[PDB]
């Protein structure tokens, strides 16, 4: 099950990379 | 960005705020281009990773690898995949290229110039400038022509293109004599779209395929130079709406036609879409069933030519309404199907009876047997077979996915023409927001 | 499959093709952050 | 070279993730494209160097 | 003012003073629809039987040949023809054209051009009257459905004989065979189509009942309430706030459209979007991408298959499959 | 088109033209079958292209002069028998005996009589055994049932498969009115064909001529009386 | 054969032109309609009140 | 049947030509707004 | 039912059709590629038979102007020649394998050039191309 664990881990980053950008801009008062 | 307070467009029509922001509109189009290249790269690597050599391409749900195979990458004689490394570098090259394409999209969208008309007159444009619009049309017309010449260069100088009709079996072949005769080219273009004719979907040689792309490459280059050195004439100026949304609707109508044509190409054509990679077509599978039962019943002992069905028509062999000897049954409708495994048994008058009972090669039987079981029939959840079948086989033909999807895209982009072209005329005329309460046109008309 | 040198990185490839559909949702969450101005 | 190649590929993935989040953040930030523009170019340059490094190392490992 | 023949002709064609607007799409719509109408009426009354399956077994579809209004139909083109173009001039005799199902192709081909031109003619009048141009977009939904069952489904299946017969009982045969081969009921797009028409029927009844319930008193009880409205009124004939108040209490305040413009867009979008998908559903099933197949999906611990309601549907689908086109199949698989 | 001319054409140059439904023409050659060396040849590429279909109709004008009225073809170019093989025996005295074995040897044809009556028939030379001289050599052939034993009628009734009664009529089914229709038979019949040799090419081993065939029509699995169909046309064969 | 027919079905002819007379039918009709249209363009444009210069046509 | 084919080709070309040159006749200018 | 003795059907491959329709078997086994690679003797036999067709049937077809027969003969019983030539050439030593591949490409170019002339219905150029094809094939077989 190491394969699916790695797939979910990689999936966790990418589904968070997007919102990570928005929250950083929202917190830092960015031009978003 | 902007808001509805200063633009009048809500968030759900937000990209309409870019109509006159040429700089940001550039980044929008470059960013979507990065997405297209990203998907091509990501889906290519996804298919390469999930590729098992013990099955054919069409049994693994691959739609991009067949496109690479038809270009003659990593395929040996007979449609056998020998090496998937060329498929790998195709995915990597697109994936990396999407990054720089994505950066330019993000740069030209978020922090680049909003309008290019001031700082960069070469790239700046206003939709009303018909001359400038034609130059952009002319320029991008040349790169399309050059892209077409890449295909013929691949087919004539760089390895070649996979020919499913090649003598000695389907293989990668160098095209040395492309068919550039005007009669052949015009014959395909102005052919009927009905049965037997099939418009351009009936191109059945790689000589005609890359012969046509020579014409397309040349026409687009000359058309590019033409539309660069000339501005639209008076007849055109009084026939088209010269607005940014109007130009979009013209393209939407165009690629709607292209979407429908790709749907029919993937469904019927066996030259540009070899059955070795995309699987059998609808007509091919039905034609393969009667061929399979003709072969197996001969061994059991039966005169297939003299065998009658319940209806009195030939059980195995009958005549088309034009006289050609064809396979019997319901597949009488598919009598205009032509395939690499079936043409050797076909003479000038149709299927040759002597060759059908004396010279059926084992490879022809194996091809027809394989094509019958992989008929383009399946369910939404990818259950192979007719709707009245058990959950045993996990298979839907790539032709089914390609034809079904690009018809839905073709139809919706036709609604794009209807929507974006209707609005283009109304906005230019100036009543896209509603009827003037004090100046209603109908109120000034004679009653019916 | 991928070349043997790229085998450890296979799980990343298995989630890559779904990224483009995330951009549509990313645009939606971006508009929500700015209160759909 | 297999371990060297995979380390370079992993480094390429990590720096790509930094650019995927870092670049839009600094671009949207008003001061970002004026001050952090220097460190973005370093990230772009390193990213391209790893592309070519992984590219040549692919020849000796595949 | 105009003196040129073409200048005067183009003014007449685009004239909004005609009782029925012609326009440029009408010079295509009128001849095609009249051609299809003429042959349809003549064929529905007096056409000879048609060998639809290509097995030399003609099927009677005319009133003068023993059918009533329900069972009468224009039989599709012969299976021997397939998708081949079969105009009347490609037949040796008009008797042969009738026998092979010629009138069906003539109707379907001219009718498809008629509805496409009818759609454009709807845009053209809106432009001539200075109104917003999207009634034609809402009309694209029924056009897509008509195009799917007359053109695209025969295209994917390989024969015009698989198109919908131009008749009442012929339509039912089309649906039943369609279920047996594609399991259309289990397809998510007929599901969206059903929600489109059930919802559209619901929304039509609700909007009609809510507006009728809110009519402002302007008449007596010995007169129709309709008399309270005068054609050309500048004021509203019903109280929108009162109707919103009723429906607000009926479920909850924010489940109701306070905006007439939003409400009417919803009234248009819901059925049009639903019919778009069910039209796509038939188009997708034309290329044999059938609906969900959950047969033998549930099996017990030892492997025994436990039937579900989906398996009972398969039993009904099995019965239609082995009976449609009884004499047409010589081989076990229905690949065509 | 001679046989050599046809073989010089691609399938795409024939598809749709209609020449696929034409027997090859034997040009040059000779008019004397005597040029054929006596012996037993192997009949090959035997093909019979009709040139006319006439159906005998009982005369309502009394007199009993039932004559073959002209018809209109209804099923398009699907009516030539080809690829028929067998043996052809030539005698020194000019005696000719032809025997068909395999090949198409049958084609469903429908024609329409004056009045709108479609008469189907199974144009066939099955088991054709013709003996005679060169000028005329005739024989009888088997005309099988137009509809097979497993053909289901619109009510689901058949011979070897289907209902044996009118299920739509639970009570009046199996009455004397429906006994004839409920019971179906697929027995065969016989026809008479007279052939004639007009051209013979000894060098290429090819013969040609005309034929006249008279056979019954479809009996609707025994539901209707068969009419008499006279088929006149050309024929061609390759002795080898 | 027994009957006569055009036999042009499924033959891939350009615009369906089996015989050259069909070419004259299409060409003559198109030329006539084009002829009456051509001698009327100026009058039609005159109604616009603008001259068909490089800035003529519906433009947003 | 050729006579019928030529008649239809004449008729179809006539109505299509009117459609084509109809929209080329400053169609966009035929609107009630200014 | 009445019985019939079709036990000979398995000979001459009654199960070839059933073998190709077996999803359990790999694609190589279904298509017959695995059998030829495993037993090279059948691959060599089909090369010899393909040579017989080329050095016999083709000459008659060109002389009689039977263009469709000639093209079909180039793809029937020869439709596995490219695979069979590759199958034998793979077993050769690397030095010989390189030379066999070069020879094979020359023969394939000639047979495709011959196919063009048959398509063009050019008897004179086809006969010249046929003679070249027969010469190239002999060189390839000698190396294999
Ligand atoms: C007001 C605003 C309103 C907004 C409304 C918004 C609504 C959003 C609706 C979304 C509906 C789609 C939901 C997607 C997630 C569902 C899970 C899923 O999808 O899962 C389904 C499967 C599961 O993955 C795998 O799918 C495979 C499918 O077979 C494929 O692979 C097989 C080999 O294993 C065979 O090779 C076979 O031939 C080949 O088809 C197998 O079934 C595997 O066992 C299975 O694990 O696909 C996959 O997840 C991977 C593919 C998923 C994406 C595919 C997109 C491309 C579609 C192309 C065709 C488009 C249209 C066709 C017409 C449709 C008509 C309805
Ligand atoms: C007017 C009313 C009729 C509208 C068109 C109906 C005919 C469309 C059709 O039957 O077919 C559309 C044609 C495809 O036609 C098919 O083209 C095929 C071409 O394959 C042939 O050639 C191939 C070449 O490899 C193969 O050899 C193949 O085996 C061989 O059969 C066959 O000839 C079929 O008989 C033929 O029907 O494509 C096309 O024109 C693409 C353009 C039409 C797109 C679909 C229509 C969408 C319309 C509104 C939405
Ligand atoms: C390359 C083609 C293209 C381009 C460049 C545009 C561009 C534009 N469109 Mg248009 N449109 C197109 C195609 C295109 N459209 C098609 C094909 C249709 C038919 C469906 C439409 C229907 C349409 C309408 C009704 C409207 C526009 C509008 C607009 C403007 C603003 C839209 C916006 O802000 O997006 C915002 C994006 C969203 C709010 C998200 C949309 C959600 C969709 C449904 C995602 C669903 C994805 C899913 C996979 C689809 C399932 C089916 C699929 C499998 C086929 C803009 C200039 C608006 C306008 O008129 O501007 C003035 C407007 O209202 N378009
Ligand atoms: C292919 C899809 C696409 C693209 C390319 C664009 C592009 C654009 N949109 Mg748009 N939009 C889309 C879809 C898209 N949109 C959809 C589906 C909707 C409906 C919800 C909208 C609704 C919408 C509205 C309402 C508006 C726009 C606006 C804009 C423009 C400026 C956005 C901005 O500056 O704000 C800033 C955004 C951010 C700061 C957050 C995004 C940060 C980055 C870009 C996220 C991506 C990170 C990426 C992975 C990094 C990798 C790149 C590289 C390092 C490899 C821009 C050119 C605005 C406009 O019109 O300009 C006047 C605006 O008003 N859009
Ligand atoms: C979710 C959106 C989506 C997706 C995922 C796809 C996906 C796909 N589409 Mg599709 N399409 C879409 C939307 C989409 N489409 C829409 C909205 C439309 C308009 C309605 C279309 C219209 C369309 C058409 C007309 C066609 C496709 C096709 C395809 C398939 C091949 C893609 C391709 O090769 O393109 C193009 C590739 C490029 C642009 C990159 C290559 C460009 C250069 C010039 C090629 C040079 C190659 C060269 C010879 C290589 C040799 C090396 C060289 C150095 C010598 C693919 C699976 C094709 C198909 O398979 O038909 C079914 C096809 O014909 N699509
Ligand atoms: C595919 C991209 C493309 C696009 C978007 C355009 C767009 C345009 N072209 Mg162009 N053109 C192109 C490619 C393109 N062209 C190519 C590749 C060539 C070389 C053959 C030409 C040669 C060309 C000429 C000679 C002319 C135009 C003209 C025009 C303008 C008038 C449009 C029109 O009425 O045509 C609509 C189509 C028809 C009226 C009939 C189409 C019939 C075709 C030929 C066959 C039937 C299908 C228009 C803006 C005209 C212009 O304004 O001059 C600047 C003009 O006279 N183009
Ligand atoms: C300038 C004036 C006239 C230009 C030529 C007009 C077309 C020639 C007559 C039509 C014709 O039969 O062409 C015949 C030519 C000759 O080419 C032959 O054509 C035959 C019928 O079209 C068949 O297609 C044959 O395959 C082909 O060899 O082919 C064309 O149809 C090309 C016409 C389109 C290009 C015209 C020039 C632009
Ligand atoms: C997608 C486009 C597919 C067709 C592309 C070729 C067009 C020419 C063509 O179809 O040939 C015409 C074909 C061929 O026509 C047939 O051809 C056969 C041989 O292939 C036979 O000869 C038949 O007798 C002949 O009728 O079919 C038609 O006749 C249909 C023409 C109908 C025109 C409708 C115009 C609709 C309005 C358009 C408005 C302008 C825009
Ligand atoms: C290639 C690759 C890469 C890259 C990646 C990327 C580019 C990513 C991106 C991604 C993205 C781009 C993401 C995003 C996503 C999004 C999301 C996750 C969201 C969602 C949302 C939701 C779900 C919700 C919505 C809503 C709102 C809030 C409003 C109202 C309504 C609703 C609720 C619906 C990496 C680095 C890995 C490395 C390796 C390779
Ligand atoms: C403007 C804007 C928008 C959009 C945007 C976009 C659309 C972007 C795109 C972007 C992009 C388009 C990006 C891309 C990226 C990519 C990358 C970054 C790559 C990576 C790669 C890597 C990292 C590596 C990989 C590998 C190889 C090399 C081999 C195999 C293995 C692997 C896979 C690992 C939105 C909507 C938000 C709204 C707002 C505005
Ligand atoms: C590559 C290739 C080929 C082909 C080629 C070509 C050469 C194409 C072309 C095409 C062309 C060359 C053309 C087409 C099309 C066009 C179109 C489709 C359109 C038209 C449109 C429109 C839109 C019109 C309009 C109008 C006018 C007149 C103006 C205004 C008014 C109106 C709107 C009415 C082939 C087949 C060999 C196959 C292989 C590949
Ligand atoms: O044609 Mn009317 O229904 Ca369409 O599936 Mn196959 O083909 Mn016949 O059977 Mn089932
Ligand atoms: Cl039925
Ligand atoms: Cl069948």
């Amino acid at each position: 099950n190491l394969e699916i664990v790695l797939q979910l881990t990689a999936l966790l980053f990418i589904v968070a990379a997007g919102p990570l950008v928005i929250v950083l801009l929202s917190s830092r008062g960015g031009n978003l | 960005g902007r808001d509805q307070e200063s633009t009048g467009f809500a968030w759900w029509a937000g990209n309409a705020r870019l109509i006159n922001l040429s700089g940001k509109l550039l980044g929008a189009h470059v960013a979507h281009a990065g997405l297209i290249v990203f998907w091509a790269g990501a889906m290519n690597l996804f298919e390469v990773a999930h590729f098992v050599p013990e099955k054919p391409m069409y049994e693994q749900g691959l739609i991009l690898l067949p496109h690479l195979a038809t270009l003659g990458y990593g395929v040996g004689p007979g449609g056998e995949v020998i090496d998937t490394y060329p498929y790998f570098v195709s995915g990597v090259l697109h994936l990396i290229s999407s990054a720089v394409l994505g950066f330019g999209g993000v740069y030209h969208s978020l922090v680049g110039p909003e309008t290019l008309e001031e700082s960069f007159p070469f790239f700046g444009y206003v939709w009303k400038d018909k001359n400038k619009m034609t130059t952009i049309l002319g320029i991008h017309l040349i790169v399309l022509g050059l892209g077409a010449w890449l295909l013929v260069w691949k087919a004539m100088y760089f390895g070649g293109i996979y020919d499913t009709w090649a003598p000695g079996g389907g293989d990668v072949r160098i095209i040395t004599n492309p068919t550039v005769s005007p009669g052949v080219i015009f014959g395909y273009l102005f052919r009927s779209p009905f049965g037997g004719d099939g418009w351009i979907v009936s191109v059945d040689n790689m000589e005609d395929v890359i012969g046509g792309h020579i014409w397309i490459g040349t026409l687009c280059i000359f058309g590019g130079i033409w539309h660069i050195l000339t501005k639209p004439w008076a007849w055109a100026r009084r026939a088209f709406v010269w607005s940014g949304e109007a130009y979009l609707s013209y393209s939407l109508g165009a690629i709607s036609i292209m979407g429908f044509t790709a749907c029919c190409m993937a469904w019927f054509n066996t030259t540009a879409y070899p059955s070795e990679f995309y699987g059998p077509t609808g007509p091919e599978a039905s034609q393969s069933q009667t061929f399979t039962f003709l072969v197996r019943d001969q061994r059991l002992g039966a005169n297939v030519a003299s065998a009658q069905g319940p209806t009195g028509l030939g059980k195995y062999l009958m005549r088309s309404p034009t006289g050609e000897i064809i396979f019997g049954g319901e597949t009488m409708r598919f009598w205009d199907f032509r395939g690499p495994w079936l043409e050797p048994l076909r003479g000038p008058n149709g299927l040759d009876l002597n060759k059908l009972k004396n010279d059926i090669q084992p490879w022809q039987e194996r091809r027809a047997a394989e094509y019958m079981t992989h008929a383009p029939l399946g369910s939404l959840n990818s259950v192979g077979g007719v709707a009245t079948e058990i959950n045993a086989v996990n298979y839907v033909s790539p032709r089914s996915w390609l034809a079904t999807s690009h018809f839905c895209l073709g139809f919706f982009f036709f609604v794009g023409h209807l929507w974006h072209a209707g609005r283009a005329r109304a906005a230019a005329a100036g009543f896209e927001k509603g009827i003037d309460r004090d100046n209603e046109p109908v109120l000034s008309m004679r009653p019916l | 499959k991928l070349p043997e040198a790229y085998a450890p990185f296979d799980p990343i490839v298995d989630v890559l093709p779904v990224i483009p559909v995330l951009f549509l949702l990313l645009a939606l969450v971006w508009q929500a952050s700015v209160s759909f101005r | 070279m297999l371990l060297i190649f995979q380390l370079a590929l992993f480094a390429f993935i990590v720096v790509s993730f930094l650019l995927v989040v870092g670049v839009p953040v600094v671009l949207a930030t008003p001061e970002g494209w004026a001050e952090n523009k220097g460190t973005v170019f370093s990230g772009i340059g390193i990213w391209f160097l790893l592309v070519f490094l992984v590219g040549i190392l692919n020849s000796f490992v595949v | 003012e105009s003196t040129s023949l073409w200048a005067r002709f183009c003014e007449w064609v685009t004239s909004t003073e005609n009782r029925l607007y012609i326009g440029w799409f009408g010079v295509l719509m009128i001849p095609t629809l009249l051609t299809a109408t003429s042959v349809f009426i003549i064929a529905f009354i007096a056409a000879p039987p048609v060998d639809i399956d290509g097995i030399r077994e003609p099927v009677s579809g005319s009133l003068l040949y023993g059918n009533n209004i329900i069972t009468g139909a224009i039989i599709p083109t012969s299976n021997a023809i397939g998708l081949h173009f079969y105009p009347i001039w490609e037949a040796a005799s008009l008797d042969e054209w009738l026998y092979n199902g010629g009138p069906y192709q003539l109707i379907v081909c001219h009718f498809f051009l008629g509805v496409c031109s009818y759609m454009g003619r709807e845009w053209e009048l809106s432009f001539r009257l200075g109104m917003r141009p999207w009634i034609a977009v809402a009309y694209s939904a029924p056009v897509a459905a008509a195009t799917a069952v007359f053109i695209i489904y025969p295209l994917g299946q390989g024969s015009f004989s698989d198109g919908m017969p131009l008749g009442i009982s012929g339509t039912f045969n089309f649906m039943i065979v369609f279920q047996a081969e594609h399991n259309i009921l289990m397809h998510p797009f007929h599901m969206l189509g059903v929600a489109g028409v059930f919802g559209g029927s619901l929304f039509s009844a609700m909007h009609g009942s809510l507006v009728t319930s809110s009519l402002i008193r302007e008449t007596t009880e010995n007169e129709s309430a309709n008399e309270g409205y005068k054609f050309g009124q500048e004021e509203e004939t019903y109280n929108i706030v009162a109707a919103h108040g009723y429906f607000g209490r009926l479920i909850f305040q924010y489940a109701s459209f306070n905006n007439s413009r939003s409400l009417h867009f919803f009234l248009a979008a819901w059925p049009v979007v639903g019919i778009w998908f069910t039209a796509l559903g038939i188009s997708t099933m034309a290329f044999n991408l059938n609906g969900f197949n959950f047969n033998q999906s549930v099996v017990d611990s030892q492997g025994r298959v436990i039937n579900t309601w989906a398996d009972i549907i398969n039993r009904a689908n099995l019965g239609m499959e082995v009976m449609h086109e009884r004499n047409a199949h010589n081989f076990p698989l229905d690949l065509a | 088109l001679t046989f050599d001319q046809l073989q010089g054409l691609t399938y795409l140059q024939v598809k749709g033209t209609g020449i696929a439904n034409t027997c090859p023409t034997l040009d040059s050659g000779s008019s004397n079958v005597k040029d054929l060396k006596p012996g037993t040849y192997k009949l090959g590429k035997f093909c019979m292209e009709p040139t006319s279909f006439t159906v005998k109709e009982e005369s309502q004008f009394k007199g009993g002069d039932a004559e073959f009225v002209p018809t209109k073809l209804m099923t398009r170019l699907t009516y030539t028998l080809d690829e028929m093989s067998g043996q052809f025996k030539v005698d020194g005295s000019g005696n000719v005996e032809l025997k068909e074995t395999d090949g198409i040897d049958y084609a469903p044809v429908t024609v329409q009589l004056p009045g709108g009556e479609r008469v189907p028939f199974l144009f066939s030379v099955k088991e054709l055994d013709a003996k005679g001289n060169a000028d005329g050599f005739g024989g009888e052939f088997v005309v099988p049932s137009y509809r097979g034993a497993t053909f289901l009628d619109p009510k689901g009734r058949g011979a070897a498969t289907g209902y044996d009664t009118a299920v739509a009529l639970p009570a009046a089914g199996d009455d004397e009115e429906y006994l004839k229709e409920n019971i179906k038979s697929a027995g065969a019949m016989k026809g008479q064909a007279v052939f004639s040799i007009a051209k013979v090419d000894a060098a290429t081993g090819e013969i040609a001529g005309v034929f006249e065939s008279v056979q019954p029509s479809d009996t609707d699995l025994g539901a209707k009386a068969p009419k008499d169909v006279k088929i006149t046309g050309l024929w061609y064969a390759q002795l080898s | 054969l027994v009957d006569d027919r055009l036999a042009g079905e499924g033959t891939g002819k350009i615009l369906g032109i089996n015989d050259p007379s069909l070419f004259w039918a299409i060409t003559i009709v198109f030329t006539i309609v084009w002829g009456v249209f051509y001698v009327s363009t100026r009058e039609i444009d005159a109604a616009s009140d603008r001259e068909n210069d490089d800035d003529f046509g519906l433009t947003l | 049947m050729l006579t019928l084919k030529i008649f239809v080709y004449t008729v179809v070309t006539f109505f299509v030509s009117l459609f084509i040159f109809g929209f080329l006749s400053n169609d966009p200018g035929r609107n009630p707004g200014q | 039912l009445d019985l019939f003795d079709d036990r000979k059907a398995r000979q001459a491959g009654f199960d070839i059709i059933y073998e190709a329709r077996d999803l359990d078997l790999p694609q190589g086994v279904r298509d017959g590629l695995a059998q030829a690679r495993e037993n090279l003797d059948v691959a060599k036999a089909r090369i010899k038979e393909a040579e017989k067709r080329i050095d016999a049937d083709l000459d008659a077809y060109i002389a009689k102007a039977y263009w469709t027969e000639g093209r079909n003969e180039l793809r029937r019983q020869v439709g596995t020649l490219r695979f069979d030539l590759n199958a034998v050439a793979d077993t050769l030593p690397k030095a010989a394998k390189k030379e066999a591949q070069a020879a094979k490409n020359e023969f394939l170019a000639a047979v495709e050039a011959l196919d063009l002339q048959l398509r063009k219905k050019n008897g004179d150029k086809a006969a010249a191309a046929l003679a070249d094809t027969k010469a190239k094939l002999d060189a390839v077989i000698a190396k294999l």
